């Protein structure tokens, strides 16, 4: 009936309005920014006990100081991840220094809306992407956490939650968060809310957690340390 | 810059109705007739002008392609002209490569390939014309027919246009295999005469022949003598 | 009468009868302007006449012309849509110049007509564009035959004539000219201007003034295409 | 279903897309032109919507070349596109042939460009009409007018806009063939003030331009003293 | 009900519903305000309250040393336009070793914006702008539209509920020329205060302020750099 | 080759020889180096025969189209500008020195030089070709302002005879062309009618 | 434009491809063709569809199309598409021979053609070819073979298949009279004649409503030979005799 | 020179309803022999052969492209090609590479498929066809076999005398060439027979 580019009586871009609805059917993720680093955490949502749980990777590493956590169409997110990696490596090659979380979020947001079906390119996209992202990292100003939408609007947050239970996850994050946290209380509360909202039982193989801090690199939690933390809680 | 999708598609029963409709268009042209004899072929058409104002000499329906091939049509004239032009080009390319005159069967195959290309490309309709090809090579006369779809046959006596059913029903009876070219002309003319609704004249019809010496369309002075009998 | 199935009346595809309705509509577009042309060829001359009805008197009527020059010895008269006809005249001029450049001599009238006709046949086949809604008439002197008069149409059909007539009153304006090719070769002498003006006036009842027509001329004595002046037109009109 | 494309004849042989792009013009504010012995004079009733804008915004008189003016009516974005095309046409002509382009040739070139947008489904026709005007010691004054369909005729005075009916009716009672620009300018001011509606539209701006022998063949804008006097005369005449 | 989908279809009234809808998109955004005096031009914007936790936005961007803009509408399209304007100014300085006139910049922007509105399978840029610059001829407050026509104005406000700011502006335009910079900016903040509902007053982190002038480049004022301007609005 | 043209009040006069060589052999001895570009415009050709023929043809075609669509006779300046455009675009592949002369209702007779390089200039009289270098002093000492048609014809014939009697690549007959508002005039000065100048004896 | 598009290359609400489903039904009504594999060679046997008296039998066959020195095929469906496919097959075989200086194997030929048939169902906007093919051949590795393709673009090796009209009953009766490994060429001809005699609605065969080709190896050479009318008549007489004798 | 880099010598002669073609076997590089069984004559048809001389890589390439095109032609038309038609096709193939050409000079010899009338012809590197009525040569000892054929040739010869003459010519021609030899093979294309022979030559 319509084309892909078609405003509505409210100027809304139907296809983007649908790609946004494609996100309320994903598994919840959570990021939180502290004065000592950032932490990301996402539910794995295992289907049946025959599926290997070490094969669900929803928190990848963009560079030695930036990590990403996605939700939506994990098949779509991979081109974005690849292009972000390539851009960071190009910036290193040219300027002999590390890129910034702001610049990476901005360069990735410029691929959104670049779709169409006539006089676009030799091989071009035919629809918008269906993935929301969450970047974290440290740079010359400290820990930062950004958020990206399929429309191409990126913001800077300190505690954001994306997914199918976010309208309930933020209602607790806004009460829990304060400007005087430490990363440890951050991790504890980020686990408590997950447990609060999930459908299964929060054990040490159906979740994921990583952290970046001014001293170290991007580091993923182990089934040893993770288990200890869960048990400790 | 042009459409890229097909305009001819399959139907729930497997038909191609655009080709069926191009055939319905062909079924409403003017009658054509071809008859292969022991030493030549004969093409005969109905060139009936709308009114006396039209200058008859300017436009012809029986055209040559090389020194030994000629064809007629039924259907749509503006499409017939495109087909004639491309057939002439095809014959010239063959002669350029092989330094030999093209045979009638190769000519018909290449023309039918073009007509088939116009059933599966993007944003075009099929031709609304069927052809009747004539030729002579290696001591033998040929006579083919090409359809709007791209399928060609080989005949001894056929008929196109309006009233083709009765045309071939009458054509089957008289046809002999020993028939000379001069006595075949009478049958070709007579077949046309069955459905004319008028009076025959040296400007109502066109007639072309092809024998050992090449293709040529008869002149009205000769059509007069042939019509006298 | 003729049924329809699908997108028949919107694009150039066959109807269940093989009729191409979208080309029968450009013929009706021809009758939109509201003019009428008449061309007559004689034993040594070809003549064009054209109605000249300007709407009201603020236009510079020295610019409202339906007569055009293609080469020195070829002239033309259009009927139908104005901008379409301008584009067709430009195309004919380019074709006529390219022929001379390629082959060293001047293009004949029938060759030019056939070129324009096969250019239009393509609009009848591809579906992304529309046919041009205009007719064309050409005249000229052939060094071998003499006077020639040809006419195209939006379908790609390009017959040749003894005396044509295109426009709104085509049928009756040709029914009149039918009766006069009986004898005397339709007055085959330089005064076929009389025949043309009479045929244009008989079914219009205007008895035109000295400036509501345009006439053009080619002759065997002088081959170039000339446009006769108002005084010359007036003298013929006065004689009538 | 015949109203959606410029590649579909109606069952009666019409093109409704061009017919609609013409309504687009048939409801826009009026502009007139008057040819004279010495030269041409353009005049447009420029509408001021709100106080906030600076006077001088949304000009409708351009300079296509150093001897050609231009007045527009309709969608101003399409108008600016056409003005760039015309500037392009004149500059190429001078670089090819070494002298200035005739108005007859320019109008022919721009009308062909406009008409090319009336045949295909991939584009839409322009929604603006315009007038040209020049002056050359060779051919004197000139005046043309191109439509959204691409037709271009020569005139003595034209009235594109919404009040074309009332504008043309009053301009025909003028005897322009003997007047001069100084004597025409006043008439343009008067007729525009007459045709102007002062109910729907409350306030309007007036700008004028001319090209003739007094400007040595260069298109200009009417100086401020002449304009003030013209406005006063028009007001006095109106009562 | 068949003319409201493509940008190359006229209605029986000679209108383009697609271009219309793309304008109704621009009305969704938060209001902005611009105005100019004898020697300075000023932009002031209202950063919208997105949520209880996120840093608000970026609504004013540098284009060049003398030009700055402020957007309302699709931010992706807005920064796509900003990149083109930046390249235009850079190209200018490379070829002629001088700056660009704001008028010629806006000409290029309009000519670029118009092309999409005519071809098949394309859509208009859904973003309105407000440009401010300084040149040989003084300040300029141009404004653009999704339909490619642009305007020139003494003072203009775009966004949702900007009708009240526009009324205040015209009602007080009588003194913008003579007024000083401090006086000029306050006139802007009052006008911007007009569009806000009853439950909210300007604070110190939901407003931005841009300034360009005679002896001064384009500058943006941060969260607590706008404090010297909001001290008197009683 | 020795081509020449001089300007008088009402039109110009053109002239040329007729010999086409190949090294030291005469391939054609009745060549016609004056070609009509339009009804009232001509051009003299020197240099490479194939180049000059091709450029004359292209310019002829362009100018005919231009004039038929503008609906008036064209200008000598327009012809010279088309020549200059082509000669400058292909300046490294072509070898052509042209002289354009004609008549237009707006300025009458003009003469334009386009030497190899693609530069344009208006002149009162112009000489070009391989043998033109032998008569520079003669045209400098003989020209006088405001001459008539017969004096121009005599001037051109004498200069061309002096060039042909010294240049080894020139000879044959003289071809003249006076162009005016009436039409074109072509004559040949062959054999014994070549104006003989006295050769020193003893 | 989008209004006139017909969308030939999309999925159905149940995972089907409607254009291919309709081309298969087109191929459903064509002339009967049948193949049979044996110990010493393969054979094809088609049915003549155009039987008009006024025709001409200039060609050595109507539906055979020798593709190479070792292979041959036969078609059912649309002749116009069949011609394109046959030209393509010849070009593929010659390109293989040019690159390797050996003849091509039959499975490689069939594969390279089915790729082209498949690329018409996934992108391009065109319609697909409405043609089914049978192939016969001989190569170094596997000897006598017999394949079959279809509009979608998938093939398969067989021992006795049949396409066209009433191919269902043809295969049904083929299953009960074919015995693997013991069939010779003569028993193959007998079974082919006796299957064609029934699966054709006419009263009895005519030796001109049929068309028969074989393939053998003789003296290290492949021979592809179309049988003649007299041979076919003799075979029909033999079939008539034995069948009559039983009852 | 490039066409003297591998050596070679081809020869064709015409008789009374019979043709004969011959070549040498040596394959070598500038001054050193590698093998002695190189093939330079190719069976394009039932009674239609072609012989190639020059650069050996181009000999092989041109033979393979020609076989490509001839297979396609005989499958499309339905019959065998004629000697005259084959010559035109080869000339077209060689002229397609007018700039950057193959270094090979072909020779054709066949019998008319319906009149059994002989045919000999040779082409130059660019595709210039010259048809003769006595004999053609090509290779590095062209002048030597010219001198032999002009003296030994007679009109209306039998196959026996034709074989004797072509063999006696090739032997003495290549006995005076440094980069040709190692044996000679002779094909005799009669009406119903094609006899092949190998002569005993010198191996130095």
């Amino acid at each position: 009936d319509r084309g892909v580019n078609t405003f509505s009586p409210e100027g809304r871009l139907f296809q983007v309005e649908y790609a946004i609805e494609g996100h309320k059917l994903g598994s919840t993720a959570i990021g939180i920014q502290t004065s000592e680093g950032v932490c990301l955490a996402v539910e794995k949502r295992i289907t049946s006990p025959l599926m290997e749980p070490s094969s669900i990777e929803k928190i990848v590493e963009i560079d030695a100081h930036i990590g990403c956590a996605m939700s939506g169409l994990i098949a779509d997110a991979k081109t974005l991840i690849d292009k972000a990696r390539v851009e960071t490596q190009n910036h290193w090659f040219t300027y002999n220094e590390t890129m910034t979380v702001e610049s990476v979020t901005q360069a990735v947001s410029n691929l959104a809306l670049q779709f169409g079906e006539e006089d676009a390119d030799p091989g071009a996209m035919s629809r918008p992407f269906g993935v929301a992202l969450l970047f974290g990292g440290v740079d010359e100003k400290g820990p930062q956490l950004f958020h990206m939408d399929p429309s191409g609007t990126f913001v800077q947050c300190d505690a954001r939650a994306i997914g199918s239970a976010s309208e309930g996850a933020q209602s607790s994050l806004q009460e829990v968060y304060h400007k005087s946290t430490t990363l440890k209380e951050a991790i504890k509360s980020s686990l408590i809310i997950l447990k609060q909202v999930m459908e299964e039982k929060l054990n040490a193989t159906n979740i994921e957690l990583a952290t970046v801090q001014p001293g170290q690199n991007f580091h993923m939690f182990t089934k040893e340390e993770l288990e200890e933390v869960i048990k400790d809680i | 810059r042009g459409y890229s999708f097909s305009l001819t598609t399959f139907s729930p029963s497997g038909k191609l109705v655009q080709i069926e409709y191009a055939l319905a268009a062909v079924a409403g042209g003017a009658p054509s007739v071809g008859i292969k004899a022991a030493n030549g072929v004969v093409l005969a058409t109905e060139k009936k002008q709308k009114s006396i104002l039209y200058d008859e000499r300017s436009v012809h329906k029986v055209e040559p392609i090389t020194k030994h091939i000629g064809l007629v049509y039924s259907g749509m004239g503006p499409d017939y002209r495109v087909l004639v032009h491309r057939a002439r080009k095809l014959a010239q390319q063959y002669y350029l490569v092989y330094q030999e005159p093209i045979p009638t069967a190769q000519l018909v195959q290449r023309v039918a390939s073009v007509m088939q290309e116009y059933t599966q490309s993007g944003g075009v309709r099929p031709f609304g014309v069927s052809l009747l090809i004539c030729g002579w090579n290696e001591g033998r006369p040929y006579l083919f027919q090409s359809d709007p779809s791209g399928a060609y046959f080989a005949w001894k006596a056929t008929a196109m246009g309006k009233n083709y059913v009765n045309g071939k029903t009458f054509l089957e009876k008289r046809y002999n295999e020993d028939l000379e070219l001069e006595d075949a002309i009478h049958t070709a003319i007579l077949t046309l005469k069955e459905s004319f609704e008028g009076q025959m004249t040296e400007d109502n019809i066109e007639v072309g022949i092809c024998n050992e010496a090449g293709f040529r369309r008869l002149t009205p002075t000769e059509v007069r003598d042939y019509l006298a009998a | 009468r003729g049924s329809s199935a699908g997108f028949d009346r919107h694009i150039t595809i066959f109807s269940p009868e093989g009729r191409l309705y979208q080309v029968e509509y450009a013929f009706k577009a021809i009758n939109q302007g509201g003019l009428t042309s008449v061309a007559v060829r004689g034993k040594d001359c070809a003549v064009i006449v054209t109605q000249k009805k300007v709407p009201d008197k603020l236009l510079d009527s020295s610019t409202v012309t339906h007569l055009f020059k293609i080469t020195e010895n070829i002239g033309c008269v259009m009927t139908g849509m104005t901008a379409d006809s301008r584009s067709q005249v430009q195309r004919a001029r380019y074709e006529a110049a390219n022929w001379k450049y390629k082959y060293g001599y001047e293009i004949p009238v029938d060759m030019l007509c056939k070129r324009i006709a096969d250019i239009s046949q393509v609009y009848t086949q591809n579906a992304e564009m529309r046919p041009l809604g205009c007719c064309m008439i050409l005249i000229g002197i052939d060094e071998e035959q003499g006077p020639q008069v040809y006419k195209c149409d939006p379908a790609g059909y390009y017959c040749g004539f003894k005396a044509t007539a295109a426009g709104v009153k085509q049928t009756e304006s040709t029914s009149f000219l039918e009766k006069k090719v009986k004898k005397k070769f339709d007055w085959t002498f330089e005064q076929t201007v009389e025949t043309a003006i009479t045929c244009l006036s008989t079914v219009l009842s205007i008895d035109f003034k000295p400036s509501e027509i345009e006439v053009g001329v080619v002759t065997v004595e002088n081959p170039k295409f000339r446009i006769l002046t108002e005084a010359e037109i007036d003298a013929h009109l006065v004689a009538l | 279903g015949y109203d959606l494309s410029a590649s579909t004849f109606s069952p009666d042989g019409r093109v409704f897309q061009v017919e609609y792009a013409m309504k687009a013009v048939e409801n826009s504010s009026t502009a007139i032109g008057i040819r004279c012995k010495d030269g041409v004079v353009f005049g447009v009733e420029k509408l001021v919507l709100s106080k906030l804008y600076e006077e001088g915004s949304n000009k409708r008189l351009f300079n296509v070349d150093r001897h050609v003016g231009m007045a527009v009516a309709g969608l101003l974005a399409d108008a600016r596109s056409l003005a760039d095309i015309a500037r392009e046409e004149a500059s190429n002509f001078r670089s090819n042939f070494g002298y200035n382009i005739p108005l007859k040739h320019l109008a022919d070139r721009v009308a062909m460009y406009v008409h090319a947008y009336t045949l295909y489904s991939a584009v839409r026709p322009f929604g603006c009409s315009f007038m040209l005007g020049s002056y050359s010691v060779n051919d004197g004054a000139q005046l043309y007018m191109i439509d959204p369909s691409g037709v271009s005729y020569g005139y003595w005075g034209c009235a594109i806009g919404k009040a074309r009916q009332a504008a043309k009716t009053e301009i025909e009672k003028l005897q322009m063939k003997e007047m001069t620009c100084r004597d025409v300018v006043k008439e343009v001011a008067k007729i525009i003030y007459i045709v102007h509606d002062e109910v729907k539209d409350k306030a309007f701006e007036l700008e004028l331009s001319w090209v003739g022998e007094l400007t040595k063949g260069r298109h200009e804008i009417v100086p401020k003293d002449v304009r003030e006097e013209a406005e006063k005369y028009a007001k006095e005449s109106l009562k | 009900n068949q003319y409201d989908n493509d940008v190359t279809v006229w209605s029986p009234q000679g209108r383009i519903h697609q271009i219309e809808y793309a304008m109704e998109a621009v009305k969704q955004g938060s209001a902005t305000v611009g105005l100019k005096s004898k020697t300075h031009a000023v932009l002031v914007a209202l950063k919208r309250a997105q949520s209880e936790l996120a840093a608000h936005q970026k609504k004013i961007l540098h284009v060049d040393n003398h030009i700055g803009i402020s957007i309302a509408g699709l931010t992706a399209d807005a920064r796509l336009l900003c990149n083109f304007m930046r390249q235009e100014c850079l190209d200018s300085r490379f070829v002629f070793d001088r700056p660009l006139p704001v008028s010629r910049l806006v000409s290029l922007i309009g000519s670029k914006t118009q092309i999409p509105t005519q071809r098949y399978g394309r859509r208009p840029y859904g973003v309105g702008l407000l440009i401010a610059g300084y040149d040989d001829m003084g300040p300029h407050v141009f404004q653009t539209c999704p339909s490619a026509n642009y305007f020139d104005c003494r003072a203009m406000s775009i966004g949702a509920r900007s009708q009240s700011a526009r009324t205040y502006l015209e009602r007080h335009m009588s003194e913008f020329m003579q007024c000083n910079l401090d006086e000029l900016v306050k006139h802007g903040l009052r006008a911007l205060r007009e569009t806000l509902p009853a439950e909210q007053d300007l604070t110190t982190k939901n407003v931005s302020i841009g300034i360009v002038g005679k002896d001064l480049e384009f500058t943006i004022y941060d969260d607590d750099d706008v404090s010297p301007f909001l001290d008197g609005l009683e | 080759t020795t081509i020449m043209a001089v300007q008088f009040d009402g039109g110009v006069v053109l002239g040329a020889d007729s010999r086409t060589t190949t090294g030291s052999y005469i391939a054609n001895r009745v060549t016609d180096k004056l070609t009509p570009i339009h009804d009232h415009i001509f051009c003299c050709r020197s240099g490479s025969a194939a180049d000059t023929q091709a450029v004359a043809d292209a310019v002829t075609y362009q100018l005919g189209f231009h004039s038929i669509e503008l609906n008036e006779p064209p200008l000598v300046h327009t012809a010279a500008s088309l020549f200059k455009e082509m000669c400058y675009r292909y300046r490294e592949d072509l070898m052509a020195g042209i002289i354009i002369a004609g008549w237009d209702p707006q300025e009458g007779g003009q003469v334009y030089s386009v030497p190899m390089g693609g530069m344009m200039v208006r002149q009162s009289f112009a000489i070009g070709g391989s043998g033109s270098s032998y008569i520079y002093g003669y045209v400098d000492a003989t020209y006088r302002e405001g001459m008539t048609k017969d004096e121009c014809l005599q001037f051109t014939a004498n200069a061309l005879a002096l060039a042909m009697e010294r240049d080894g690549s020139s000879g044959g007959v003289i071809r003249l062309a006076a162009i005016q508002q009436s039409g074109v005039e072509r004559q040949v000065l062959l054999g014994d009618q070549i104006p003989k100048v006295t050769i020193s004896t003893l | 434009s989008r209004r006139y598009d017909s969308r030939t290359t999309i999925f159905s609400p149940e995972g089907r491809l409607y254009q291919v489903e309709y081309a298969m039904e087109a191929i459903g009504h064509a002339g009967t063709c049948l193949g049979i594999l044996a110990n010493d060679g393969v054979l094809l046997a088609a049915e003549r569809r155009n039987i008009h008296k006024l025709l001409d039998e200039v060609f050595f066959s109507e539906k055979i199309y020798k593709l190479n020195e070792d292979m041959a095929c036969s078609v059912a469906g649309i002749t116009s598409d069949a011609n394109v496919l046959t030209n393509e097959l010849r070009l593929i075989a010659q390109r293989y021979l040019l690159q390797y200086q050996e003849p091509i194997p039959c499975e490689q030929l069939v594969t390279a053609l089915c790729d082209i048939k498949q690329a018409y169902t996934q992108f391009g906007g065109k319609r697909p070819f409405g043609v089914s093919l049978l192939y016969i051949g001989w190569d170094k590795h596997y000897g006598f073979q017999l394949y079959q393709s279809d509009p979608s673009g998938n093939y398969g090796g067989w021992k006795a298949t049949c396409i066209g009209n009433n191919s269902a009953a043809a295969v049904s009766m083929l299953k009960q009279d074919y015995k693997e490994g013991e069939m010779t060429l003569k028993s193959a001809l007998a079974l082919a004649v006796k299957v064609l005699n029934k699966t054709m609605d006419v009263s009895k065969l005519s030796a001109e409503k049929v068309e028969i080709a074989t393939l053998t190896r003789e003296n290290g050479k492949t021979v592809i030979r179309v049988l003649k009318q007299k041979e076919v008549e003799q075979l029909i007489k033999k079939h008539e005799e034995e069948e009559a004798k039983a009852e | 020179s490039v066409m003297s880099y591998n050596g070679g010598a081809v020869m064709a002669m015409k008789g009374k309803n019979c043709v004969a073609i011959a070549a040498d076997r040596r394959f070598g590089i500038q001054a050193q022999m590698v093998t002695t069984d190189f093939q330079k004559i190719f069976p394009m048809g039932d009674r239609l052969y072609i012989g190639l001389a020059g650069l050996a890589t181009d000999v092989q390439t041109v033979a393979q492209r020609l076989k490509f095109r001839l297979n396609l032609y005989e499958l499309k038309e339905g019959r065998q090609i004629k000697p005259y038609t084959l010559m035109s096709m080869v000339a077209n193939l060689l002229y397609e590479k007018r700039f950057g050409p193959y270094y090979t000079e072909p020779v054709i010899a066949g019998l008319d498929p319906k009149t059994f009338k002989p045919f000999i012809c040779s082409l130059d590197l660019i595709g210039c066809p010259m048809v003769t009525d006595d004999f053609v040569v090509s290779g590095t000892c062209s002048e030597q076999m010219y001198g032999m054929c002009e003296s030994l040739w007679e009109p209306n010869m039998d196959p026996e005398h034709l074989f004797e003459t072509i063999s006696q010519a090739m032997l003495n021609a290549v006995d005076r060439d440094a980069v040709s030899g190692m044996g000679v093979i002779v094909h005799i294309i009669e009406k119903d027979k094609i006899t092949t022979r190998t002569l005993k030559a010198r191996m130095d």
